[PDB]
RNA sequence: AGUUCGGCCAUCCUACGGCGGAAACUCCUUAACUCGUUCCGAAUUAAGAAGAGAAGCGCCGUCAGGCCCCGCCAGUACUGCGAUCGGAGACGUCGUGGGAACACGGGGUGCCGAACC
RNA sequence: CCUGCUACACCGGACCGCAGGCGUCCCACGGCGGGCUCAGCGAGGACCCUCCCGCGGAGCAGAAGGGCACAAGCCCG
RNA sequence: CCGCCCCCCAAACUCCGAAGGGCCGCGCCGCCCCGCCCUGGCCUGGGCGGGGCGGGCGAAUGCGGGCGGCGC
């Protein structure tokens, strides 16, 4: 009665797309303008710096492609620091810094493991007192060891102004990477002039805690049902700036990784 | 059917003189415009295999869905 | 002929094979040349910038220069009488590694490495054409005797 | 009986066709849904129906949640609380149309009398997967919903009897 | 067992049924701030943590369609070299080399690599 | 001058051989970035709207052949 | 309209695909060091060269090879 589209032939002329295209987990147009090279390099490596978010986690990996695969030289994961000393509200902008910063550190310190007068450590060490202003490691032109070179790769989101992958970008480069960018797409841009204090405030999550006071000083009970982990571990909206503080101080002193022994059930 | 069997190279021999050259004329041992033998199409009717059709004859099947 | 133009007689040659329609895999920009190296020429229909002429389709040969998109290849190509040696510039869709010397090289490693695991006496390393078969026993105490068959039709 | 597959109001859509008639018909939508309405441009000429193809024929706007819904509480009360039985897509929706815009609620015709299509469209939770930008995927057969559970559940929410 | 990034691009696809969840991914809750919808927080952006194994996902199934391997089809069709072979011709034959496809039947239905739980 | 075929699977190959085209058109019908998905079939809705499936069956100035789907098509800056 | 069968086709139809052709390769290699300069986060590469020890003649058949000038 009715035709059948699926049919015979159908199902004989279809071709498969890649199965990561298929998934949905990668788009190769992208992929290849990032991993492009000249080849007059004859298998120099290429770095990406990858940011990917789930549903309550955030990813910060850096990255080379080979033939056959890729090597993850260093990784970090937001969930280590409530290891650091930042306990709820995990995936939010300061997280997202937050992160940046840790996986910069410590590729910093992993690749300055044993050098003894010049270390990218030691050369390149960052910046501290958290500013939140314009920065780059590559006006500091050292002429014999540079600095740490990465793109930043962002898969599928969507490249909006203030977004958290922009946020690690920055604590990577805060941490000391080189990472080539404009400041538009940040918190504080009006195309003639950038501040500094505009952007501080979501580094260090002041939207929250204004949240959390008027949403408390209006509605309890949706202050409850909003934010029941911030106030099962009663971290005030008024501490997170030197909660931030403290995070990052431990974060620059011990960068270094320890591998959580695990046990995984079939 | 046996009616005309006598009768059918008759009227192929009055075709066979309006075609330019050679022609040849045969009984083929098959069944009808089917595809069996007469003897082999005996056995597989009298088994019951066979997958009847309009005017032409089948195996059967056995691939694809069960019954449903 | 009638007509010459530079894509003239491409209707099946620059045609993309069955179900191998769309965008390269990467490996064609992950691969790595070096001066020297062996390649084969086969033109990819889907990238139209640096797309060699039909003639080159199916040929094989030397790296000359190495350019920061393109490669630099060079072939010999006869004309009337005489060899030329044509120099071309082709992107990578349309080039491939060649292993027109694979054989060669591992003959030689095997060569060196048996001459080094001598056992005493070091065997025979020319390549020998097949011989003529040596002497030998077939057991025939289980015959079939065929003979032709009868005209059947 | 599980959660995730409560049946909810995806969407409605209002929707007219037909000088400044559609100005006024879309200061009605908008003082009747609180959204800017939208046109939509004529895609052929058909001569004998009296469009061109860069016209303005049409204007539509879409209501979602609480507002979606009362309004068309509201719309079935102008139907009688009445539905035929066949109005029922085979994917799960409805919908209906009403013939007076002042029978939803007394206004001054001032702006002039039109007629609406009402259109229902229904989902569960878990129909993201078929919208969202990264890992698109089909929803399952079985969580997809079927006219005869979609008649059930307008008559056991808003009670409409089924003419046929 | 799982997630992120990949290689080769269906033995991995499509359709319909079933079985799972500790950790993980997902569905999921909100619209102060950020940003955004030819209209719409559907999408997307920001902020969560009450609720799920109904979806996606993992796995099992089906005289399932597709896809892949093997045998047969068949030394058949076709064809390189040689012939003072046959025949009015159209075409065929012999000697010496190469050798298919369709159809048909039995089998199968992703693995490799870097990092973390 | 150009496409497909003649042409007998590298290249080349004749005829007043076959079926045809060119002497133009576009500051956007161009460059780049982002987002989106087309032709339709089926089922619904007062006298264009919605869902679902959708290997391209559309489109890409003009001949023919080839090419292209988070694009080479459409929309916006 | 839809589904299963079915006779017969294409120089400008092809999911398959010969015989037949075509292009390239068949001797120098390994391991260690040192010198020079566009490229890289670097103690990276890539190119061009020098040294030092292990080796070595790696299908068949036939056979000496290459370059120019003037001219019919
Ligand atoms: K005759
Ligand atoms: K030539
Ligand atoms: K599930
Ligand atoms: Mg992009």
């Amino acid at each position: 009665w009715v035709k059948v589209q699926k049919t015979r032939s159908y199902f004989k002329r279809f071709q498969v797309q890649f199965r990561r295209r298929r998934e949905g987990k990668t788009d190769y147009q992208a992929r290849k303008a990032l991993i492009i090279q000249d080849k007059n390099k004859y298998a120099t490596p290429r770095y990406r710096f990858v940011v990917r978010r789930t549903n309550k986690d955030i990813i910060c990996q850096v990255t080379a492609a080979e033939l056959t695969k890729d090597r993850v030289v260093c990784a970090a994961y937001s969930h280590e620091l409530p290891r650091y000393g930042i306990p709820v509200g995990l995936t939010n902008y300061a997280a997202a810094y937050a992160t940046g910063l840790l996986c910069g550190r410590r590729l910093l310190e992993k690749l300055s493991v044993g050098i003894k007068e010049n270390a990218l450590a030691q050369l390149y060490p960052g910046l501290d007192k958290a500013t939140g202003e314009e920065y780059h490691p590559d006006e500091n032109e050292n002429e014999e060891v540079h600095a740490f070179k990465a793109f930043l790769d962002i898969g599928l989101a969507r490249a909006s102004t203030g977004a958290r992958v922009f946020a690690a970008m920055k604590g990577a480069v805060d941490a000391g990477l080189n990472i080539p960018h404009s400041m538009k797409r940040f918190p504080g841009y009006s195309k003639d002039g950038f501040d500094s204090s505009a952007l501080r405030d979501r580094i260090m999550g002041k939207h929250v805690g204004d949240y959390m006071a008027e949403l408390k000083a209006e509605d309890e009970e949706t202050y409850r049902k909003r934010f029941s982990k911030y106030i099962a571990a009663k971290v005030e909206p008024l501490r997170l700036e030197a909660m931030y503080t403290k995070a990052h101080a431990a974060i620059r002193a011990n960068p270094q990784a320890v591998k959580a022994k695990f046990e995984i059930k079939k | 059917r046996a009616s005309a069997k006598d009768y059918v190279k008759d009227a192929l021999r009055r075709a066979k003189f309006k075609i330019p050259g050679r022609q040849a004329i045969v009984e083929s041992r098959n069944w009808g415009f089917t595809e069996f033998t007469k003897e082999e199409y005996e056995d597989l009717r009298e088994r019951g295999e066979l997958q009847y059709d309009g005017n032409n004859a089948h195996r059967i099947s056995r691939k694809g869905p069960l019954n449903l | 002929t009638h007509s010459q133009g530079y894509r003239c007689k491409t209707r099946y040659c620059f045609a993309r094979k069955f179900r191998r329609h769309g965008m390269a895999n990467l490996t064609t920009y992950n691969r790595v040349y070096k001066l020297g190296q062996y390649v084969n020429i086969k033109v990819n229909g889907a990238y139209h910038k640096g797309m060699p002429h039909r003639y080159y389709n199916g040929r094989t040969g030397t790296i000359f220069n190495i350019g920061p998109r393109a490669l630099g290849v060079q072939i010999q190509k006869r004309v009337r009488g005489r060899i030329m040696l044509k120099r071309i510039n082709v992107r990578l869709e349309h080039v491939h590694p060649s292993d027109c010397r694979k054989n060669h090289l591992e003959r030689v490693a095997a060569n060196d490495a048996a001459r080094r695991l001598a056992g005493q006496p070091v065997p025979c390393l020319k390549r020998q054409n097949a011989l003529p078969r040596a002497a030998h026993v077939v057991s025939i105490a289980s015959a079939i005797d065929i003979t032709p068959l009868k005209y059947d039709g | 009986e599980n959660p995730m597959r409560r049946i909810r109001i995806e969407k409605l859509v209002l929707n007219i066709c037909i000088g400044d008639a559609l100005t006024k018909a879309a200061k009605v939508l908008q003082q009747l849904t609180d959204q800017e309405p939208t046109f939509s441009k004529s895609r052929l000429t058909i001569r004998g129906f009296g469009i061109r193809r860069g016209q303005k024929i049409s204007t539509h706007v879409t209501v979602r949640g609480e507002k979606a819904r009362e309004i068309i509480e509201r719309g079935l009360r102008v139907k009688n609380f009445e539905l035929p039985y066949s109005c029922f897509s085979t994917t799960g929706n409805f919908g209906f149309g009403i013939t007076e815009h002042i029978d939803l609620g007394i206004k001054y015709d001032s702006m002039g009398i039109y007629g609406m299509d009402f259109y229902v469209v229904l989902s569960r939770p878990g129909f993201r997967v078929n919208k969202r930008r990264a890992q698109q995927q089909h929803v399952g057969a079985s969580h997809k919903i079927t006219p005869d559970e979609a008649r059930a559940w307008v008559e056991r929410e808003f009670e409409v009897v089924y003419t046929k």
